[PDB]
Formats: structure tokens, C-alpha cells, sequence
């Protein structure tokens, strides 16, 4: 057997001496009996002469040196199937909602590679959102990291619940929804609002997991939530073909939760307060977001600004594997837009005219342009007096704000909210809608018939209604 | 059945000889295998594990060899066999790697074929003698209206490629590749650059997506994706231009040259900061290695036309930096300017601004290389360069006269600007750019109005390869600007400014 | 079919105007439009019945 | 198509662990003394004649 007893914790660092000729290998994971439950360290390196240097993932209240250890072989694992949806999971893949145990299929590793060169997205094609704003401006595809903005409260607690329900109706497909530095009072108010309106139902099967990152246990287990998280969405992909989310909340905590490991395993901290595996520890977790033969992951991460500002080695890092922005601003939600989504700080680089449609393109660059004169004419115009427009410049006053309301979609999530039940508009119904408004024929159509609706289909009713 | 020949390749291998020289892992940690003995080992030379993990020699100790290892921790324990493998990092070199998408080891991640190739060659080699080079005379052409007026570059020669992220920085560079549909393409070996591009440290789906456009613009089947990915450990994302330049050595030495695309730099030196702060090598010049100098330089100084004292190629050099957010005057970009001539610079303003080519002329210092430009061309860019510096001035009066300065090329500024706004994946020959930018320096494009440009230059064009047939073939081929065109090709351009 | 219904519709609201009453032409007009939409979504999302057994 | 696709690959997967069982199967007969010696009599010639 492989057995120590521990020699030392510094730290929450814990290095155990192993019976000789026989050590545990690097990534494994070491449980340690206690009069807590367990320990589950993971070893990070060897120190060698059959002794290790670990990192904790369950909390350190004092530990007696003498404590028996015993390796497991391998990496911690976590269970998969659709038996764990609808639960919050800790890191070590245990209930954390109380409801008590609960059933499994198989358990997998939290690490595992980026899939093959072969099983790759090498065509980018477009996943369908049931929110006709985000369809245009900023198109979601197939394997594709969506880097959204703001904070909490800017109008992000209704995208993000919107997004589980399109998911399921579009394929059939899941989510797991996991938050790093989610603060535990918060996380219960969430819980008890996603049971309430039906992404998490009490059956076996739901639509979003949640994985939650517990601020009161290690560093080690904030950092690794969002690969226990990866694990489930992926075996849906793998055996069942099944398009998943996956949700991150701040990435600032993953990059914080980080950093305090590498420090403590001794890599100087230098460039900025930031780990020098900073590349790398994104780079492994966003390769293991692509398309494979049967199902592609898709995922929405949240930029959370570390220093206030955008130039910090965290955020750069993040920004560079993003091929689109969703910008979520809180004056926007105040304004009583449902999404929230600044509607010229959205942008996709997967906008070209091949990939969208060429179609697709140019309504979309007309939406962006009218808005963007619409703007600027409105700074000096307001001032001036609004008699001093012209005729160009009225045709886009009517055009601007006609579409700005039209831009509020209720949604079904958000039934409660908004007041009205919600819509769901689609690829098609997105341009042909966005369209129409461009051609000008339903400038004849008030706003309050704006107000509320979703593509071309149900903007008809309202024009007759207003009247009436 | 596949397992039956696949468990006979193993029976094969099954009775090994004697190890040259036996390391043991004495303890592994900072992705550095501190690996016991090799009491006589070479320096830096390649090893190769027990396990099947390679790395090579790093650290080089009285008692300890440091083995970097380019492999995991994970199925790296203490005590396993480090096993000599004799050779210093060498690289398969020549052909075959052609339609090949490879890293660092030069072998396939496309998985197409075996990678056979006619030799090896160390990926550790130094620069050309003073002597066996000579100056550049011959056209590095982009397919670029703008940038081959500006500065086209020398076959041969450093020049920093330099501009923010994704302004174009991925996107401009398949035109270069669609070039060498005009000239690798073709008997001549002076004419072929063989299309040695680079994906140090992009991602999976960004490489996957990349061969494929290649694909499409069918130009991939002479061109190499050398590439890397910022999942996996430093030595790939250091190892891979060095290995693509060696590739280019070989092309090079033998009379083709190697258009050598260094996509992505930053990412290198990320790698090169990140090991010296695992490995406890001491935070230089802001934090960023201090020998960061000398592997930039190490491998861009390989670049020249030779003479003919060592064959007729050139590696064709392209030191793509792609900067995170601008900040040139951080100590890599620095660095990189100095080692390098010229400059181009695409900008977060113009491409999203909506003109890409997104360049800026201040930004993209002329020096040497435009001695490279073929004259046509040469002869209107000369003039192009002065009008823009003088639309710049213009443009920059606040702190109008109507006058030379505040109308005339403010018009043939705006005028030629929006000219050479250029949807992309297209190639330009050499006799698609000139016309055109001589039809802005008479100020034929003044008529025009700022819609018209390219109504004009497209209606122009089909009028041209009507007619002038001829005209634009002596403008490429001879790749001069002759007499007979100060007559028929300026009368072209007059007659049709109003019809 | 659809046609008709929705051009001979939008045609007697400008005809209740050259009499009184008006103001019950929108709820006749906002019954055959709707229903006539409903069976003009499902009528273009057509298909007859098919599986493949001989492409795969 | 989805699982045939799978099941390309499980296929494989099905003759891993079987692969296995034949190792568990090697190390209980006595191939784990006869074998541990046949190595050991090719040793002596590979080592003999360096």
C-alpha cells in the first residue's frame, strides 16, 4: 500500500511521508481520516525521498501530524448522468442543497484533455437564442466562448435565466450553471427563485446543475468548481449529443483562487499580483469547449474587472480567447430593456457574411448604423431644438427609437418581471423583423406597439391594438 | 483487425539494447523534472522518458541534469528511467511537411500520413557570415493595394509586423498566402516562397477553423500550419519558430525561399516570463525575462538574402507581435522594434472603425525594404506616401484657407483612403494597384465622389482588362512604368473619369 | 385564401369611416387575422410523412 | 448515427479492458515465473554482446 502520515502543515499545505519505494503521482488526490469526515488534498508536486506537497480542497481547522493518508490512484471524480441535475454540488462532487445523498451513474475525472484535432468546431455555425437582440448583434455559435459584461444586478440575474429555458426547447439540452466566489447567502435566494420558475425542477431531470464555489474552503477548490462543472456538461456531449452551457460568474475569483495556489506552492507572483500559468489555465479549460462528433458545448463566462480597469493581465488573458462580447449595462436596465445588452458594445466576430449569411449581415449593419447616427445627432440636437432636424434626420429619429423598444422581449423566465409572458424569437424572425423597420414599414406603428414584443409575427397584433 | 497489427508493432519494439546513459527522477515539481545523474550528457540535448514523455536537458548541474519536461507531471513520478536519446533537438526538414499541419517535434497533429521528410537539421542554428548575404532587390507583394505602396518588404529581411488584437492580425495575413497563388505557383524558384505559417499559442477550434480556410482559398497544399496551443506547456510555444525556421534553412540553402509567418511572438514571450517565474529564473525588465532579448533576435538574425555562396533563397521573415492592447513601449515590443527595420501597425481605431486595412503611415516607418518595390509602382507610392503625410498635416489643422493644404488633399486624401479599404481573401497583382493609385496622385479620383471610388476603380479595371490587356501585363512583368503608359494608361484613367 | 382575407379586411375599416361605428371593425379584424396567421406558420413548416431507412 | 459513431470508438473500449483481464490472467498462471525468465535468458544474450 501507499500510506503516510503527515509530517507537516504550513499553511494548508500538507506534506506526508510515504512508506518506502511507493508515492503517490502529481494531479492525484489523497484523503485523509479525520474527526471532520476527510481531507481531500490534491498532490501538486513532489518534495521526493517517497514525500509530497499537496493543496486542500475541504477546510483546515488543525490537523494532528501522525494521521494515516490513502492515495486513490488518480485525480478526484466526479459523477455524471441525468441524476445529478437540479442539485448544487461541492468540488469533490458531494450535495451541497441538503437534500441528502444523491444517485449517480459513472464518476470521471476532473481533469481530462482538450478533445481531439480531430473532434474540433471547423466550421463555425450559428446556435439559435430565443432573444432576437442577442440573434443580431451578436450571434451565438457551436463551441464558442461568449464573454459577457457587467456585474450583478445590471440586468444579469434575467440573461442568464432566459438562456437555460432556450437551450432545452432549441435541442433538448442542459446546462450547469456554476459561480466562483458565489457568496453562500446570496446563492439560496437564487436557488429558491430557479425551483420557482421552472430551470430547476425537483425530478431527476431539470435543465441547469449548479456548481458553487464555497469562499469559506480553500483556494485549491475555488479554482477547480469550474472543472468539476466541464466533467458534467461533457458527458452529455460525449454519450448523449447533447448542446449544452455553461455558465461562469466571476472569473475574477477564478484567477484570485489561482494565483493564492501558485503562491503558496512558491512561483513568484510577479507581473502585476497575477500566477505566471495564467495562459495555461485558461488555455485548458476553453479548448475543452468546442464541437466533437455528437454534441458542442457553448459557454457564457462573466468579465468582472479585477483593479477597475481592463489592462491587468486578467483581463487580457480572458479577452483573448473571446470571439464575441455581450455588454449588459445597468442604465440600460433602468431604462426597462429586457436584455439589458448596450446594443453597440455587442459585437461577434463571428459576423462575417458566410458563417451569419450575407443576408443576416446587412440588417444587422444597418441596425448598428442607424442607432450609431441616431446618437450622436441626439447630443447637440436635444440642445438645439428639436425643430432643426431635417428631413434625413428625422427618417432616422423615427427609425432609432422604434427599434430601442423593440428591443424589450418579455420572457417567459421573466413573466413576473416584465409583467407580460414571455416570447421566443429565432433566426429567421430576427431578420425579418430588424428588416422591415430598416424599409420603413412600420414607422407607421406606435412604440407602445413596440413595447414588449418579439419578431415580425407578433408586432402585427399591437398596431391594430393600440388604436382599439 | 486494426489491434492485430497495431499489438505486432509493439512486439517489435519489445527487446531494447543497453541505455546510453541513465538518468533516474530524483524528484519532479515546476514542470522541472529533477532527474539524478546523466553524468555525461551533452547540453540541452532531447531525452525521452520510460514513461513516453520526452523533454530535454535545461538545467545542466554537477550532480542533477534539470530535464524540462514537455510532457505532464502526471505519468512523471519519482525514480522512473530517463532514458538518453543522443540527439540535440534537430527537426525533420524539407518537403512532406508541405499540406501539413504540425508542432514542434515537426510532427503531424492533422494526423494525415506519416510525416516522412528527406533529413534532419538542428533547430539550435546560428546566423550567415556578413559576406554570404546580399541586399534585397526583390519584391515581398502581399496582395495588398495599401501596404505594398507603403512599405512592401524585402525577401530576406526582419520587419516588425506589429497593431492591436484581432484588427485584422489573423484575418490580412491569408491575403500574403493568396499571393503565393500568383508566384509559388509557377516553375520559377525565385518565385516560390513556400507558405510556412504559424500558430504559436491560438486555441484548438482557431487552429481547426485556420487550416480550412487555407483549404478553401486553396492555397494549403504549399503551406505548413507550424502550430502550437496555449493548453500545453512552454517548450512548444518556444520551440516552434525555431522549427519552422529550420524548415525554412532547408528551403532557403536550396534556392526557394520560406514565407515565414511568426503568428504569435506575444505568446512566446508570455511563455519564456511564465518559465523564468515557475523556475525561479529572476524577474527582469518589468517583470519579463532578460534573455527575452536574445531569443527574439537569435531567431529573427537567421533572416537574409544570401547571395549565392550559400544558394539564392531568403527566409522571408515575419515577426508578428500582436499587442495586448497597444503599449509599445513595453520592454517585448521595445525590443522587437530595435531588432527589427520598418514597421506596419493595424489599429483597434480603423478596423473597427470600419476601413481595414486598418494602417497607420506614422506607425509603419519606411526605411529599408521599398528599394525591394518594382518600380510602377514605386513611382506612385513615392507620391502616395507624401499626399498622406500631407492628408495627415491636413487633417490635423484646427490648431480652413482653401487651399492646397485644407482642400486639395484633404479631397484626394479622403479620396485614396477610401481606395484602398479592401475586403479581404482577395489577392492584388502588382498591375491591380497601380493604375489605381496613379489615378489618385493626378487627382482622378477628385472628380469621383467618396461612393464612386470604387465604382470607378472596379468599371476602370474591367475597361482596362479590355483593352490595356497588354499595359497591365508590361506594368507587372516588366514591373516598370513605361512611356507608352504616361500616354495610353493616363489617357485610359482621363477618358474614363466621366464615362 | 389568405389573401383575400386579409386585403378585403384592411379595405372595410377605411369604409367604416364614411359611416358611424368603427370601433368593432377592430375586433373582427384582429379574429381572421390571427387565426388565419396560425394556420399560415404551420401550412409553411410542412412535411410529409418521412423517415430514411435507405440514405442511412 | 450518433451512437454508431460512439460506437466506433467503444469498440476499442470493450477490448481495453479485456486486455486487462488477460494481464490479471497472466500474473495468476505461473507465465508470471516462466516469462520473468524467458526476459531474463534474452537479457543475458543482448547484454553479452555489447
Amino acid at each position: 500500500p501507499i500510506t503516510g502520515k503527515v509530517t507537516a502543515v504550513i499553511g494548508a499545505i500538507v506534506d506526508v511521508h510515504f512508506e518506502q519505494s511507493e508515492l503517490p503521482a502529481i494531479l492525484n488526490a489523497l484523503e485523509i481520516k479525520t474527526p471532520q469526515g476527510k481531507l481531500v488534498l490534491e498532490v501538486a508536486q513532489h518534495l521526493g525521498e517517497n514525500t509530497v506537497r499537496t493543496i486542500a480542497m475541504d477546510g483546515t481547522e488543525g490537523l494532528v501530524r501522525g494521521e494515516k493518508v490513502l492515495d486513490t490512484g488518480g485525480p478526484i471524480s466526479v459523477p455524471v448522468g441525468r441524476e445529478t441535475l437540479g442539485r448544487i454540488i461541492n468540488v469533490i462532487g458531494e450535495p451541497i442543497d441538503e437534500r441528502g445523498p444523491i444517485k449517480s451513474k459513472l464518476r470521471k475525472p476532473i481533469h481530462a484533455d482538450p478533445p481531439s484535432f480531430a473532434e474540433q468546431s471547423t466550421s463555425a455555425e450559428i446556435l439559435e437564442t430565443g432573444i432576437k437582440v442577442v440573434d443580431l448583434l451578436a450571434p451565438y455559435a457551436r463551441g464558442g466562448k461568449i464573454g459577457l459584461f457587467g456585474g450583478a444586478g445590471v440586468g444579469k440575474t434575467v440573461f442568464i435565466q432566459e438562456l437555460i429555458n432556450n437551450i432545452a426547447k432549441a435541442h433538448g439540452g442542459f446546462s450547469v450553471f456554476t459561480g466562483v466566489g458565489e457568496r453562500t447567502r446570496e446563492g439560496n435566494d437564487l436557488y429558491r427563485e430557479m425551483k420557482e420558475t421552472g430551470v430547476i425542477n425537483l425530478e431527476g431531470e431539470s435543465k441547469v446543475a449548479l456548481v458553487f464555489g464555497q469562499m469559506n474552503e480553500p483556494p485549491g477548490a475555488r479554482a477547480r468548481v469550474a472543472l468539476t462543472g466541464l466533467t458534467i456538461a461533457e458527458y452529455f456531449r460525449d454519450e448523449e449529443g447533447q448542446d449544452v452551457l455553461l455558465f461562469i460568474d466571476n472569473i475574477f475569483r477564478f484567477t484570485q483562487a489561482g494565483s493564492e495556489v501558485s503562491a503558496l506552492l512558491g512561483r513568484i507572483p510577479s507581473a502585476v499580483g497575477y500566477q505566471p500559468t495564467l495562459a495555461t489555465d485558461m488555455g485548458l479549460l476553453q479548448e475543452r469547449i468546442t464541437t466533437t462528433k455528437k454534441g458542442s458545448v457553448t459557454s457564457v463566462q462573466a468579465v468582472y474587472v479585477p483593479a477597475d480597469d481592463l489592462t491587468d493581465p486578467a483581463p487580457a488573458t480572458t479577452f483573448a480567447h473571446l470571439d464575441a462580447t455581450t455588454v449588459l449595462s445597468r442604465g440600460i436596465s433602468e431604462l426597462g430593456i429586457y436584455p439589458a445588452v448596450d446594443p453597440l458594445d455587442s459585437k461577434s466576430r463571428l459576423l462575417d457574411a458566410a458563417v451569419v449569411g450575407q443576408e443576416h449581415y446587412d440588417v444587422a449593419s444597418k441596425v448598428q448604423e442607424t442607432l450609431q447616427t441616431y446618437k450622436s445627432l441626439q447630443d447637440i440636437i436635444a440642445i438645439l431644438g428639436m425643430d432643426e432636424l431635417s428631413e434625413q434626420d428625422k427618417l432616422t429619429v423615427e427609425r432609432a427609437r422604434k427599434i430601442q423598444r423593440f428591443l424589450s422581449q418579455p420572457f417567459a423566465v421573466a413573466e413576473v418581471f416584465t409583467g407580460i409572458p414571455g416570447k421566443l424569437v429565432r433566426l429567421k424572425d430576427t431578420v425579418a423583423s430588424f428588416k422591415a423597420v430598416l424599409e420603413g414599414k412600420y414607422d407607421n406603428i406606435p412604440e407602445h406597439a413596440f413595447y414588449m414584443v418579439g419578431g415580425i409575427e407578433d408586432v402585427v397584433a399591437k398596431a391594430e391594438k393600440l388604436a382599439a | 483487425e486494426v489491434s492485430s497489427i497495431l499489438e505486432e508493432r509493439i512486439k517489435g519494439v519489445s527487446d531494447e539494447a543497453n541505455l546510453n546513459e541513465t538518468g533516474r527522477v530524483l524528484a519532479v515539481g515546476d514542470g522541472i523534472a529533477r532527474v539524478f545523474g546523466l553524468n555525461n550528457i551533452q547540453a540541452e540535448e532531447l531525452v525521452e522518458f520510460s514513461s513516453g514523455v520526452k523533454g530535454m536537458a535545461l538545467n545542466l548541474e554537477p550532480g542533477q541534469v534539470g530535464i524540462v519536461l514537455f510532457g505532464s507531471d502526471r505519468l512523471v513520478k519519482e525514480g522512473e528511467l530517463v532514458k538518453r536519446t543522443g540527439n540535440i533537438v534537430d527537426v525533420p526538414v524539407g518537403p512532406g511537411l508541405l499540406g501539413r499541419v504540425v508542432d514542434a517535434l515537426g510532427n503531424p497533429i492533422d494526423g494525415k500520413g506519416p510525416i516522412d521528410a528527406a533529413g534532419r537539421s538542428r533547430a539550435q542554428v546560428k546566423a550567415p557570415g556578413i559576406l554570404p548575404r546580399r541586399s534585397v532587390h526583390e519584391p515581398v507583394q502581399t496582395g495588398l493595394k495599401a501596404v505594398d505602396a507603403l512599405v512592401p518588404i524585402g525577401r530576406g529581411q526582419r520587419e516588425l509586423i506589429i497593431g492591436d488584437r484581432q484588427t485584422g492580425k489573423t484575418a490580412v495575413a491569408l491575403d500574403t498566402i493568396l499571393n503565393q497563388k500568383r508566384w509559388n505557383n509557377g516553375s520559377d524558384e525565385s518565385k516560390k516562397l513556400y507558405c510556412v505559417y504559424v500558430a504559436v499559442g491560438q486555441k484548438r477550434s482557431t487552429v481547426a477553423q485556420l487550416v480550412q480556410t487555407l483549404e478553401q482559398h486553396d492555397a494549403m497544399k504549399y503551406s505548413i500550419i507550424v502550430a502550437a496551443t496555449a493548453s500545453e506547456a512552454a517548450p512548444l510555444q518556444y520551440l516552434a519558430p525555431f522549427t519552422a525556421a529550420s524548415i525554412g534553412e532547408w528551403f532557403r540553402d536550396n534556392g526557394k525561399h520560406a514565407l515565414i509567418v511568426y503568428d504569435d511572438l506575444s505568446k512566446q514571450a508570455v511563455a519564456y516570463r511564465q518559465l523564468s517565474l515557475l523556475l525561479r529564473r529572476p524577474p527582469g525588465r518589468e517583470a519579463y525575462p532578460g534573455d527575452v532579448f536574445y531569443l527574439h533576435s537569435r531567431l529573427l538574425e537567421r533572416a537574409a538574402k544570401l547571395s549565392e555562396k550559400e544558394g539564392s533563397g531568403s527566409l522571408t521573415a515575419l515577426p508578428v507581435i500582436e499587442t495586448q492592447g497597444g503599449d509599445v513601449s513595453a520592454y517585448i515590443p521595445t525590443n522587437v522594434i530595435s531588432i527589427t527595420d520598418g514597421q506596419i501597425f493595424l489599429e483597434a481605431e480603423l478596423f473597427y472603425k470600419g476601413i481595414r486595412p486598418a494602417i497607420n503611415v506614422g506607425l509603419s516607418v519606411s526605411r529599408v525594404g521599398s528599394a525591394a518595390q518594382v518600380k510602377a509602382l514605386k513611382q506612385v507610392a513615392g507620391s502616395l506616401k507624401l499626399f498622406l503625410a500631407q492628408y495627415r498635416e491636413v487633417a490635423a489643422f484646427a490648431q480652413s484657407d482653401l487651399d492646397a493644404s485644407t482642400k486639395q488633399t484633404l479631397v484626394r486624401g479622403e479620396r485614396l483612403t477610401q481606395l484602398l479599404k479592401q475586403n479581404q481573401y482577395s489577392p492584388l497583382a502588382t498591375e491591380e494597384q497601380v493604375p489605381l493609385i496613379y489615378a489618385g496622385v493626378n487627382g482622378h479620383l477628385d472628380g469621383i465622389e467618396l461612393s464612386r471610388i470604387g465604382e470607378f476603380e472596379s468599371s476602370f479595371l474591367s475597361y482596362l482588362k479590355s483593352n490595356h490587356n497588354e499595359l497591365l501585363t508590361e506594368i507587372r512583368e516588366k514591373g516598370e512604368l513605361s512611356k507608352e503608359l504616361l500616354a495610353s494608361l493616363k489617357s485610359a484613367t482621363e477618358s474614363f473619369v466621366a464615362t | 385564401a389568405k389573401s383575400a382575407a386579409n386585403k378585403l379586411d384592411w379595405a372595410k375599416v377605411i369604409s367604416s369611416l364614411r359611416i358611424t361605428g368603427s370601433t368593432a371593425t377592430q375586433l373582427s379584424s384582429f379574429k381572421k387575422r390571427n387565426d388565419e396567421a396560425r394556420r399560415q406558420l404551420l401550412e409553411l413548416q410542412s412535411q410529409p410523412t418521412e423517415v430514411d431507412f435507405s440514405h442511412y | 448515427v450518433r451512437y454508431e459513431a460512439s460506437l466506433r470508438q467503444l469498440e476499442q473500449r470493450q477490448l481495453a479492458k479485456s486486455v486487462i483481464s488477460r494481464v490479471q490472467s497472466e500474473l495468476g498462471n505461473p507465465k508470471f515465473q516462466e516469462k520473468v525468465l524467458q526476459q531474463s535468458i534474452s537479457e543475458i544474450e543482448q547484454l553479452l554482446s555489447k
